[PDB]
């Protein structure tokens, strides 16, 4: 499925996504923006069932800029996380379950970065590293044997492209363009995508 | 069912058979699949037929209260996200719905797709019913972003007739419209068979 | 000693009169004069926009609005009760394009927009209602497959067809002088000419372009309301 | 001021509610009540003492317990004691099946507080008629509380409320020690109760409840009897 | 007139009711609290200590909220009780929704807003109690409120309330050097300020009720001052009394 | 095998006058293996630790949930929780949706507050209260950790004794099991002290 | 008599419950916003704090959305209930349209709010009017004035609180198309409508500026002395 | 699970095993059965413990409340009237088989409400999996209006031979005696299999163990 | 004010009176005059019409509720609104579920309940309009005159409203014809009773009458100034 590659810097998270939408046979748009931004410091990348993704992330955007913007200053990454957390585990037992996975990678003035990860039944998970969808598996290894705890930019752009282009070899569907960005005390900034010739 | 609807540096069109099936026996051939919901918004067909007749003229109603309360013409974005939530608390028991959302307005002409499944999603090349694909290979062989009028009719026709020919559960009539500044026109609705004649050489 | 049955709307009096019902009719005299009128080619309606300032904007304060491409609104009364009265008239007329899939007619509007007025002592308002009689009095006027139609509704409920009605501050005047001045051949242009002349004659201040809001619904185009040009082109003439 | 000791929701330019007022100086008329905290235990009676001996003393009791530790007197309206005592059941019940485990009899004051306070929050509920006394054993620790109509509570070493309520109080602080035994608590309240008894107080006059690390128990008229020929 | 239900409005446009809620706090008993460089202590007086109150408590007037949230009320009890319970329940909801300390500011607003809603309809006495809120959040390390009955509220460096609060918070004013007082001093500050507004030539450590709210290791600590710890505190206040007036 | 949906695996130990409490670290979907930080053992208090088995987000949730309960219990009361309260407690937070069950059996362990007197106990899925003198595990492995601290576990054993014996125990035990493994954490609560560690175990 | 009650009409037809509240906005404090070119302007009188007033918390002008300002008169803790609701309702609207909310829409539903909030008893009606502002999708400036009996409408730039009379002549007098050809301009009138009231200058008169999407900054307390420099320097320009 | 009631010619005795189990896996083996009702009723729960458990307390603290409002020792019926009452709400979906006996003003009494919630009075009735093995004591060996100390090993062996016919109960023994003037909660009766001794230390000593980092916080 | 006993429905007067209920009686007396007639096997509903002001039209006073029942009312507009909606969803009720037209009698009785509601509990006004109810069933044509004390009563001839008691009177002087008259006759009685109501100055002109006639085969048919002019064509002139 969709993939979303977000990596820890010593003080930074590289946070990628791919570009792809499609509706069971082909992909409609190949543009697609699955990662949405909570706020100036923080931003959500949810997958999973399709649909649900969305209204869900701009229920939990909404929510988040309300409150930013009802108290002058904008959540902690980890206290938003916890409280998308809470949202979809409120809504989990209830009769319209949101069967969503979802990734949470942001920074903090105060204590550094923070990345998190939310199952379809959304529990909790602070790592250097995360990956979502049916690829995940595939770029897991790589995700470890290839880590230090000292990834540098422009090795951390150098590792992110080696996940992807094993994900455009092993990965069954095409992944064409992907969506990665940097995060650290400037804000969110966008970087660029790959590409691979066949001829 | 098969709707095609594409975005160019000109306009957007869209395509529409007139097949209507229950099963096996054609219920009717006569159907009008793109709904004139609007006069500047155009709203397509796929999934249940009254399914989506209901939840467009549901649509109607809340774009002409929206134009009337708020004195302005509803986004066509706008529009798209209330299909998708008139829709989504509807998901799960029951309904079948695939639609696009088509119209020009003050953020250039805008195409969103919306289903039952749940994904309202923009684009320029928009797909859906049982001949998508086949529509999709021919739009992709031929999609250029400068299609000029005249000649984004005639490729206009040639994918919608190519689509309509390649499926099975699909005939009868064509309905095509292109959408303006100054709102939606319908401009040809050619047949099967006449189509076959010119097509065929 | 009538102040033991104003107090309230569910009192009768002696004489078995609704004293809230009365206030609130009297209350539309605050409000500005409205004059429509109902001719064979149509209806057009003439209203007084009391400007407070020169720097307000004159499209904020609305005395005719739309209901439907079809059908013309007047107001005179309160600005808030209006609104949620000409929402949901707007509501009704959409309800009835859906159901019936047809433009329902005036009648029908001022039947359903009654339907919401007259509510006020109705247990229904359990939810959240009008604990208190609407204080606003209707002008609908507009085209149907009866040909042009303009109703007058009074915010006890009431609706009559009326050929010239006015209503708000000089409705007794103005209605004294529609009454001579009316005719039931006359053509929509003389008609709007005769109605700028009664609110020249009824209106406080001179009439200029910012004085005036001017609307028209005939069979042919659907509702339009005068615009700054078209409004100095019918005064220019007066 | 007149009009504003009509309502229970609105405040009086200068105090506060009236109604509050009135129901305390309702309290006040009540039967007198003395509670004492003993170093090792709390004692607190009352007296029954009505007229036409016809009543069954037996069948109703001003000193009920609450739970195995928890007693409770009052002073005022009678109806309205006993549905004092319903809801505090209740709520301690309520407190026990959630924690399985004996309520802490501050917390036990604090509901019934609220409980109480709950009626003075709106009108057409007329705020209860009753103050209550709350003995109590705890945590090697004798308590004492008094709850108010208003929904207010607040702690007692001793104290006395009802008819003749003041000088029960003054004869309780010329009376009372810090250092003082159960047996002597019950004598000092025993003659709190005489000095305003008005009419020898007998076997069954007065009602009196003892709790102490055994917990609460409301003493039988053999003991009381006892108790009354030792003061004489 | 219009001193009926507190859903109505004089001509003038006052809302008597709240009026009265405001004026009904100078009733009580007097509380203060003041902003230190590296410390906040809040400062009440225990006006009902007849002769036997068994004091099973731990603060009358001051009572905890959370881990880094406490409070000083003024006003009836039973509204005292009530808010001091709602109080904790919106403080750890947002705890168990956020997995954060609740914002001072933010419980502050929601116990406005809840007092505001019990004035802005429903035919409800006004909640007649006066709140001193201590604690600190890392967005603007500590701080200090002051709420209202009528449900607005204020952040303060030096706020008292309750009876002589007028002359007690003019005095303070007079004598508040801001951004340049430790604990030590503020304790000192405090206890001049009580003895000028209390009815008392010399007040007691059992009428003075303290708490204190200090971060220090990573955490947040309250505790109110022990007795000694108190009665050590009024005796060097007392003894400074004394020097300053044979130096005068 | 709605346990097996994410595992895990908890057990509380207590000595002479200490406590010792240890839980799994992994994180992971019923197949597939994600993170290693999760947290299955939540401070209750100063000495007071709860473990927690069963689904990932309902173990959080309670979790959650518990904490918010016992700091409006602890605010209502000013008090320190002892911890038979606190096992009825999260006995009654499972049971009040005995026909919306959580699938989640939890554990606590802790000391009497006054006496020092360690106290542990085990709650089940739909929370039956249970409390034992000498052990309690929780999650995927109970056959293998039951078993061996049945033929392990002495009474009065002393606190260097008790992290040796808790150590070796769930080592031992952790051995014995995959979907639960790959890093534990170990807790010992003295009255006097709270050393915080994790024993070294196989990464495997 | 028929004064003390919301929902009954007076004999000459006047809902006196809903003009006490109006008037009650009187009693506040003067808030003039002005919408320029590109620019839209919140003047409104800062009361001075005494001594201790921690200035953070004493927020009379707030924003709600980012595409949308407001300042109020009227009793505070009505302006933070219906800041907290009208924020709430432009989250929801965005949620339900996912574009940003235009200034029509949020003030109709802060009239509409305000309106059901004033046409039942055991509900006081907000006695609080609020100026909104803000710029639409197509960056049109729009400037819109709440009135507590639940009506709203468009003002070019008004005044509310006390002293509202005065800045309203002022800006009848002084509103001139050139007067808003730049931000400078438009801020030059801003200021001296208030300094017509508020004559202290200096302190006690916050600014708030909305360019074209700046997501607007509060003129921070160091340029409103450049700013009012500014002032007093075309002021002994001119005299 | 073994529940067993017998009224002898005075009152009541109680039996009740030890074991609990989930699954196959035995979970501890001296859980308490007898429960704590009234100072002059007890009952015994089989089934899902944790429902036998609640629904326990909650009889419990009724009929307390009931008792206090009275003043007087609540009686049988009532308790089971209300037992059952509350047992038949939830239809079944509460898998709970308790029996309740006890001594009233009328004399000793002793019923059974299986999970769904039946009832019956019965002078000697048994429940649970080993059900089968009480009741074929009680029709073996069982006499009527029969003294204590016979009731006492009456009941005993036949709780042995429960436990000893089935898995799921046993390794304690505890019984509850109701009388007029009498309430015997001998909890543990007799432990009919103590664990065997340990042959062999498996030499758990320091040093065993590794470990990653320390952290240390001190307390008190 | 000894008249504190007329400030709602639910206290007595100590004389035993609910002047409430008076008031709301005497309320009807306020709107114009309505009377009907009813033959073998036809009822007549003859109103008179009045207008706000002669540019606009004359306030209808005769509705219909079904094919086979009609009501003309006299009082206060949104009471009889609501009663004629409540009426509607009454007889449809009835046919739906009956598949039988409402009984006048049954009409009657359920718009007593419905009317006795607001007379007895606190809240609703009670219902100030004067009803008159004329339709067709098994034993032939009714005239019920439903007065706003939730009272009502089969009358051969009613006439409620202003100056209507110059109509009783002359129903009074004219029962003898009544019974057995055919449409046109009954026609003129009703209209010269409607003359006698209005005064000498005023005449019923063809915008200023209503006539509702039903019967056993014929619906209950509303008519207009041009469906008047025929009945009207066989009216005398006015005996002045």
């Amino acid at each position: 499925m969709e993939y979303l590659i977000g990596i820890q810097g010593p003080d930074y998270v590289l946070v990628a996504s791919d570009r792809v939408a499609a509706s069971n046979i082909v992909q409609m748009k190949d543009d697609h923006d699955k990662m949405f931004k909570m706020s100036e410091k923080i931003l959500l990348l949810c997958v999973g069932e399709a649909g649900d993704t969305v209204q869900f992330a701009e229920y939990i955007q909404k929510n988040v800029q309300l409150y930013k913007m009802r108290n002058g200053y904008e959540l902690s990454p980890t206290a938003a996380a916890n409280f998308t957390r809470r949202n979809l585990a409120d809504c989990l037992r209830s009769r319209t379950p949101y069967h969503v996975n979802l990734l949470l990678a942001g920074y903090d003035e105060h204590e550094g970065p923070a990345l998190y990860y939310m199952d379809y039944l959304a529990a909790l998970a602070k790592a250097p590293f995360a990956a979502h969808g049916y690829g995940a598996f595939l770029t897991l290894s790589i995700l470890d044997r290839y880590y230090t705890p000292t990834i540098s930019r422009e090795r951390a752009v150098e590792l992110l492209r080696k996940c992807l282009e094993e994900l455009q070899k092993r990965f069954i569907l095409n992944l064409p363009t992907f969506s990665v960005r940097i995060i650290d005390k400037n804000g969110i900034h966008d970087l660029d995508n790959i590409s691979f010739p066949k001829q | 069912t098969t709707t095609l609807a594409f975005k160019f540096r000109h306009g957007v069109i869209v395509a529409a058979d007139s097949r209507a099936t229950a099963g096996a026996y054609i219920a009717s051939q006569t159907v009008k699949k793109v709904i004139e919901i609007n006069p500047y918004l155009l709203g397509t067909m796929a999934g249940g037929a009254a399914d989506c007749s209901f939840w467009e003229r549901l649509l109607a109603r809340q774009c002409r209260i929206y134009e009337l309360r708020n004195k302005e013409r509803i986004s066509v974005a706008a529009a798209s996200k209330l299909l998708a939530n008139m829709v989504y608390q509807y998901k799960g028991m029951g309904l079948s719905m695939g639609t696009m959302i088509c119209g020009w307005d003050k953020r250039g002409p805008g195409l969103y797709y919306v289903d039952s499944e749940g994904n309202r999603i923009s684009g320029a090349t928009f797909s859906v019913g049982s001949g998508s694909v086949y529509a999709y290979g021919v739009m992709d062989r031929g999609y250029s972003y400068d299609l000029e009028v005249e000649q984004a009719y005639d490729l206009a026709r040639r994918a919608i007739y190519q689509a309509t020919y390649r499926d099975a559960y699909s005939g009868g009539a064509v309905n095509l419209y292109h959408v303006r500044e100054d709102g939606w026109i319908r401009v040809s609705s050619d047949n099967v068979a006449d189509l076959h004649e010119k097509y065929s050489g | 000693t009538r102040s033991e049955y104003d107090r309230g709307v569910n009192t009768f009096s002696p004489e078995g009169r609704l004293f809230q019902v009365e206030y609130a009719i009297e209350a539309i005299k605050l409000g500005s004069t409205a004059i429509g009128i109902q001719t064979s080619e149509g209806v057009c309606l003439a209203v007084e926009k009391r400007i407070t300032s020169p720097l307000m904007e004159p499209s904020s304060i609305e005395k005719i609005v739309e209901i439907d491409a079809h059908i013309g609104c007047a107001m005179s009364g309160l600005i808030k009760d209006a609104k949620t009265l000409i929402d949901k008239a707007r509501v009704e007329t959409q309800n009835h394009w859906f159901t019936y899939n047809e433009t329902m007619t005036v009648e029908s509007v001022t039947q359903a927009v009654s339907n919401l007025a007259l509510q006020f002592g109705e247990e229904d308002a359990d939810p959240g209602a009008m604990s208190r009689p609407f204080g606003v009095a209707l002008l609908f006027g507009g085209v149907d497959e009866k040909g042009p139609q303009l109703f007058h509704m009074d915010p006890s409920g009431t609706f009559v067809q009326c050929d010239a009605r006015a209503i708000g501050s000089a409705s007794e005047g103005a209605q004294s002088s529609l009454q001579e001045v009316y005719h039931k051949s006359m053509t929509l242009k003389e008609a709007i000419k005769s109605s700028l002349i009664i609110l020249k004659q009824v209106m406080e201040e001179k009439l200029n372009a910012t004085n005036i809001e001017l609307a028209t619904v005939q069979p042919g185009q659907n509702f339009h309301m005068f615009t700054k040009e078209e409004l100095e082109e019918v005064i220019k003439d007066i | 001021e007149r009009g504003y000791s009509f309502s229970l929701t609105t405040f009086s330019p200068s105090g506060k509610l009236v109604q509050i007022e009135y129901a305390l100086a309702a309290v006040a008329g009540g039967a007198p009540s003395v509670g004492i905290k003993a170093a090792n235990g709390v004692v607190l009676a009352t007296e029954k003492k009505q007229k036409s001996i016809l009543y069954d003393e037996r069948s109703v009791h001003k000193v009920e317990p609450i739970t195995k530790h928890i007693g409770l007197v009052y002073s005022g309206m009678g109806p309205d004691y006993r549905v004092l005592v319903h809801r505090a059941r209740k709520l301690a019940q309520q407190y026990y099946l959630v924690y399985q485990e004996p309520i802490p009899t501050a917390q036990l004051v604090q509901r019934v507080a609220s409980v109480m306070q709950e009626y003075t929050q709106s009108g057409g509920v007329r705020p209860f008629g009753v103050s209550l006394l709350i003995c109590g054993w705890n945590e090697g620790r004798p308590y004492l509380f008094q709850s108010d109509p208003s929904g207010a509570y607040f702690a007692w070493k001793a104290t006395a409320m009802g008819k003749n309520y003041v000088n029960g109080k003054t004869f309780l602080e010329k009376r009372y020690n810090e250092d003082l035994e159960l047996e002597d608590a019950i004598h000092t309240a025993i003659l709190t109760l005489k000095e305003s008894f008005e009419g020898q107080m007998t076997e069954d006059n007065i009602e009196v409840g003892i709790c102490n690390e055994a917990g609460f128990r409301r003493l039988t008229p053999t003991e009381v009897k006892d108790y009354l020929a030792a003061i004489a | 007139r219009y001193d009926s239900r507190t859903t109505i409005f004089s001509p003038e446009g006052r809302l008597y009711q709240v009026e009265y809620a405001m004026e009904a706090i100078g009733h009580a008993g007097t509380c203060l609290g003041i902003l230190a460089n590296d410390g906040v202590l809040l400062a009440a007086e225990r006006r009902n200590i007849h002769k036997l109150l068994d004091e099973v408590f731990f603060s009358e007037k001051i009572y905890k909220l959370n881990e880094d949230m406490a409070c000083s009320v003024a006003g009836i009890t039973s509204d005292a009780n009530v808010l001091t319970n709602e109080l904790r329940l919106i403080a750890q909801r947002y705890l168990l929704q956020y997995q954060e300390p609740i914002p001072c500011e933010q419980l502050v607003t929601a116990l406005c807003d809840i007092k505001q809603a019990y004035t802005q309809f429903g035919g409800k006495r006004p909640f007649g109690v006066s709140l001193l809120y201590i604690g600190w959040d890392k967005h603007y390390g500590f701080q200090l409120y002051q709420s209202d009955p009528s449900g607005n509220y204020g952040g303060w460096k030096a706020t008292c309330i309750g009876n002589n609060s007028a002359a007690a918070v003019s005095m303070l004013k007079q004598d508040y050097k801001e951004g340049e007082m430790t604990l030590k001093s503020a304790l000192a500050l405090a206890i001049k300020v009580l003895n000028k507004t209390m009815d008392v030539s010399k007040l007691s450590a059992e009428k003075v009720e303290i708490a204190t709210l200090t971060r220090e290791n990573g955490k947040t600590v309250i505790r109110v001052l022990k007795q000694k710890e108190v009665e050590q505190l009024i005796k060097k206040h007392e003894e400074e009394e004394a020097k300053a007036e044979r130096e005068k | 095998s709605i346990m097996s949906y994410n595992g895990g695996a908890v057990m509380a130990m207590k000595g002479k006058n200490c406590v010792a409490i240890a839980a799994d670290r992994r994180f992971g979907i019923q197949a597939q293996m994600v993170t290693t930080d999760f947290q299955k053992i939540f401070p209750m208090g100063d000495r007071l630790y709860i473990g927690l088995a069963g689904l990932a987000t309902d173990v959080q949730t309670v979790a959650q949930r518990l904490k918010f309960r016992l700091n409006l219990y602890e605010l209502k009361e000013g008090r320190q929780i002892k911890p038979y309260t606190l096992m009825s407690m999260v006995a009654n937070l499972l049971y009040e949706k005995r026909f919306g069950p959580y699938y989640t059996e939890p554990v606590i362990a802790g000391l009497d507050p006054k006496t020092f007197k360690p106290f542990i106990c085990s709650l089940d899925l739909i929370g039956c209260p249970m409390v034992t003198d000498d052990f309690v595990v929780s999650g995927t492995c109970a056959e293998q950790m039951y078993g061996m601290c049945e033929s392990l576990w002495e009474p009065n054993m002393d606190p260097d004794h008790l992290f040796e014996t808790i150590s070796q125990a769930m080592l031992n035990a952790v051995d014995r099991d995959a979907v639960s493994g790959m890093g534990v954490i170990v807790h010992i609560i003295e009255k006097d002290k709270i050393t915080t560690r994790t024993l070294k175990a196989r990464m495997d | 008599s028929y004064d003390r009650a919301i929902t009954v009409f007076s004999p000459d037809g006047h809902l006196f419950q809903v003009e006490y509240a109006q008037e009650a906005v009187k009693k506040g404090s003067t808030a003039v916003g002005v919408r320029g070119r590109d620019i839209v302007v919140l003047g409104v009188e800062k009361k001075s704090v005494a001594k201790l007033q921690d200035e953070r918390t004493v927020r009379k002008i707030c924003a709600l959305d980012d595409n949308v300002c407001m300042a109020f008169a009227g009793l505070t803790a009505d302006a933070r209930i219906v800041i907290n609701r009208a924020r709430v309702e432009c989250q929801s609207h965005r949620l339900t349209v996912e574009d940003p909310v235009t200034v029509e829409y949020i003030t109709r539903y802060i009239a509409s709010l305000k309106q059901r909030y004033t046409q039942s008893n055991g509900r006081r009606p907000f006695g609080i009017s609020a100026l909104i502002v803000g710029f639409d999708f197509d960056g049109t400036p729009r400037l819109y004035q709440t009135d507590p009996s639940g009506t709203y409408h468009a003002w070019k730039a008004n005044a509310i609180g006390r002293g509202a009379k005065s800045v309203r002549e002022f800006l009848e007098k002084n509103y001139t198309d050139e007067a808003i050809e730049t931000d400078d301009l438009t801020i030059k009138l801003v200021i001296k409508a208030l300094l017509e009231v508020v004559q202290s200058g200096g302190k006690n008169i916050e600014l708030a500026v909305m360019r074209r999407d700046q997501s607007l900054k509060i003129l921070n307390p160091e340029e409103i002395e450049k700013y009012v420099a500014e002032i007093e320097k075309e002021k002994e320009e001119n005299e | 699970t073994t529940i067993a009631g017998v009224v002898y010619k005075d009152g009541i005795v109680l039996g009740a095993d030890t074991r609990a189990t989930e699954g196959m896996v035995v979970a501890d083996k001296n859980c308490s059965k007898i429960h704590f009702i009234s100072p002059n009723i007890y009952c015994c729960g089989a089934g899902t413990a944790a429902d036998t458990d609640m629904t326990t307390q909650l009889i419990s603290s009724n009929l307390e409340l009931h008792s206090l409002s009275t003043g007087r020792l609540p009686r049988v019926v009532t308790a089971n009237r209300m037992l059952k009452q509350m047992l038949f709400r939830y239809q079944g979906y509460i898998g709970a088989a308790l029996v309740l006996g006890g001594v009233d003003v009328t004399g000793p009494h002793l019923y059974s409400i299986y999970p769904h919630g039946s009832t019956d009075k019965l002078p000697y009735v048994t429940m649970g999996s080993g059900s089968l093995a009480a009741m074929a004591v009680f029709e073996d060996k069982f006499r009527p209006d029969m003294e204590e100390e016979e009731a006492k090993n009456l009941v005993s062996e036949a709780i042995a031979a429960g436990i000893f016919n089935d898995l799921g109960s046993g390794s304690n023994i505890d019984l509850c005696v109701i009388s007029k003037n009498k309430l015997d909660f001998l909890r543990p009766y007799t432990v009919p299999n103590k664990k065997g001794t340990r042959l062999g230390r498996y030499r758990c000593e320091k040093g065993t163990t590794a470990v990653l980092t320390e952290k240390i916080t001190p307390l008190e | 004010f000894r008249n504190q006993y007329d400030n709602d429905v639910t206290v007595w007067s100590p004389q035993g009176r609910i002047h409430q209920i008076e008031y709301a009686m005497e309320a009807v007396k306020q709107g114009s005059a309505t009377v009907g007639l009813k033959s073998k096997t036809h009822a007549v509903l003859v109103a008179l019409k009045r207008a706000q002001s002669e540019l606009a039209a004359h306030q209808k006073k005769i509705l219909h509720v079904d094919n086979h029942i009609g009501i003309s009312i006299a009082g206060l507009t949104a009471d009889a609104r609501l009663l004629c909606n409540f009426m509607r969803q009454e007889c449809l009720d009835s046919r739906f579920v009956f598949d039988r037209p409402l009984p006048v009698s049954r009409l009657v009785s359920l718009i007593g309940s419905k009317t006795q509601i607001p007379t007895q509990r606190y809240g609703r006004r009670p219902y100030g309009v004067g009803l008159l109810i004329a339709g067709y069933d098994d034993m032939g044509p009714h005239i019920f005159q439903t007065c706003p004390s939730a009272n009502y009563f089969d009358c051969r001839a009613m006439s409620i409203g202003a100056r209507s008691q110059s109509a009783r009177t002359y129903l009074e002087r004219h029962m003898s014809e009544f019974m057995e008259c055919n449409l046109n006759e009954l026609v003129k009685h009703g209209l010269r009773a409607l003359r006698e109501t209005l005064p000498a100055e005023q005449d019923l002109t063809t915008k200023n009458v209503s006539i509702g006639i039903v019967g056993k085969d014929l619906e209950f048919t509303i008519y207009d100034d041009d469906d008047v002019s025929p009945f009207l064509e066989g009216l005398e002139e006015r005996p002045q």
